[PDB]
Protein backbone atom coordinates (compact mmCIF):
# COMPACT_ATOMS: atom_id res chain seq x y z
CA UNK A 1 0.00 0.00 0.00
CA UNK A 2 0.82 3.72 0.29
CA UNK A 3 -0.45 6.92 1.87
CA UNK A 4 -2.01 7.77 -1.44
CA UNK A 5 -3.54 4.72 -2.26
CA UNK A 6 -6.54 5.08 -5.35
CA UNK A 7 -9.50 4.25 -5.08
CA UNK A 8 -9.94 0.49 -5.56
CA UNK A 9 -6.94 -0.45 -3.99
CA UNK A 10 -6.77 1.35 -0.80
CA UNK A 11 -8.11 0.19 2.77
CA UNK A 12 -11.67 0.71 2.85
CA UNK A 13 -13.18 0.50 6.55
CA UNK A 14 -16.66 -1.30 7.01
CA UNK A 15 -19.12 -1.30 9.63
CA UNK A 16 -21.91 -3.35 9.07
CA UNK A 17 -24.00 -3.28 12.20
CA UNK A 18 -27.09 -5.76 11.90
CA UNK A 19 -30.85 -4.99 13.03
CA UNK A 20 -32.25 -7.90 14.77
CA UNK A 21 -35.56 -8.34 16.79
CA UNK A 22 -36.62 -11.15 18.79
CA UNK A 23 -37.60 -12.86 22.05
CA UNK A 24 -33.88 -11.25 22.99
CA UNK A 25 -34.00 -7.66 24.87
CA UNK A 26 -36.38 -5.75 22.28
CA UNK A 27 -35.00 -2.56 22.95
CA UNK A 28 -36.21 -0.28 20.19
CA UNK A 29 -37.86 3.40 20.39
CA UNK A 30 -37.90 6.32 18.31
CA UNK A 31 -35.76 9.76 17.41
CA UNK A 32 -38.12 11.22 20.05
CA UNK A 33 -36.05 14.74 20.36
CA UNK A 34 -36.74 16.28 23.98
CA UNK A 35 -38.62 19.26 23.31
CA UNK A 36 -39.93 22.52 25.89
CA UNK A 37 -42.72 22.26 28.34
CA UNK A 38 -45.57 24.70 28.59
CA UNK A 39 -48.39 24.79 31.52
CA UNK A 40 -51.87 26.54 31.77
CA UNK A 41 -52.90 25.82 28.09
CA UNK A 42 -54.96 22.94 26.21
CA UNK A 43 -52.13 21.08 24.83
CA UNK A 44 -50.50 17.61 23.19
CA UNK A 45 -48.46 15.70 25.53
CA UNK A 46 -46.46 12.43 25.09
CA UNK A 47 -44.98 11.54 28.44
CA UNK A 48 -42.78 8.58 27.82
CA UNK A 49 -45.48 6.94 25.42
CA UNK B 1 -14.52 -17.67 46.48
CA UNK B 2 -16.12 -21.07 45.18
CA UNK B 3 -18.59 -19.49 42.96
CA UNK B 4 -17.26 -20.16 39.16
CA UNK B 5 -14.95 -21.08 36.87
CA UNK B 6 -15.26 -18.99 33.87
CA UNK B 7 -18.00 -17.50 31.96
CA UNK B 8 -16.77 -18.02 27.96
CA UNK B 9 -20.39 -17.21 25.81
CA UNK B 10 -21.74 -13.31 27.61
CA UNK B 11 -24.66 -11.65 27.04
CA UNK B 12 -26.07 -8.47 29.00
CA UNK B 13 -23.95 -6.81 31.70
CA UNK B 14 -25.19 -4.83 34.70
CA UNK B 15 -22.50 -3.76 38.05
CA UNK B 16 -23.54 -0.92 40.08
CA UNK B 17 -24.88 0.20 42.93
CA UNK B 18 -22.37 -0.25 45.84
CA UNK B 19 -25.35 0.65 48.61
CA UNK B 20 -25.88 -1.93 51.55
CA UNK B 21 -28.98 -3.68 52.54
CA UNK B 22 -34.02 -7.44 64.72
CA UNK B 23 -34.43 -6.22 60.90
CA UNK B 24 -36.17 -8.49 57.88
CA UNK B 25 -35.49 -8.38 53.43
CA UNK B 26 -38.20 -9.54 51.73
CA UNK B 27 -37.69 -10.62 48.40
CA UNK B 28 -39.65 -11.29 45.30
CA UNK B 29 -38.45 -12.33 41.57
CA UNK B 30 -40.79 -13.05 38.48
CA UNK B 31 -39.99 -13.15 34.91
CA UNK B 32 -42.71 -12.10 32.00
CA UNK B 33 -41.97 -11.60 28.89
CA UNK B 34 -38.27 -11.18 29.38
CA UNK B 35 -38.48 -9.04 31.66
CA UNK B 36 -36.81 -10.24 34.97
CA UNK B 37 -39.22 -7.93 37.72
CA UNK B 38 -37.73 -7.85 41.03
CA UNK B 39 -39.50 -6.44 44.66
Amino acid sequence: FQPTNGVGYQPYRVVVLSFELLHAPATVCGPKKSTNLVKNKCVNFNFNG
Amino acid sequence: FRVYSSANNCTFEYVSQPFLMKNLREFVFKNIDGYFKIY
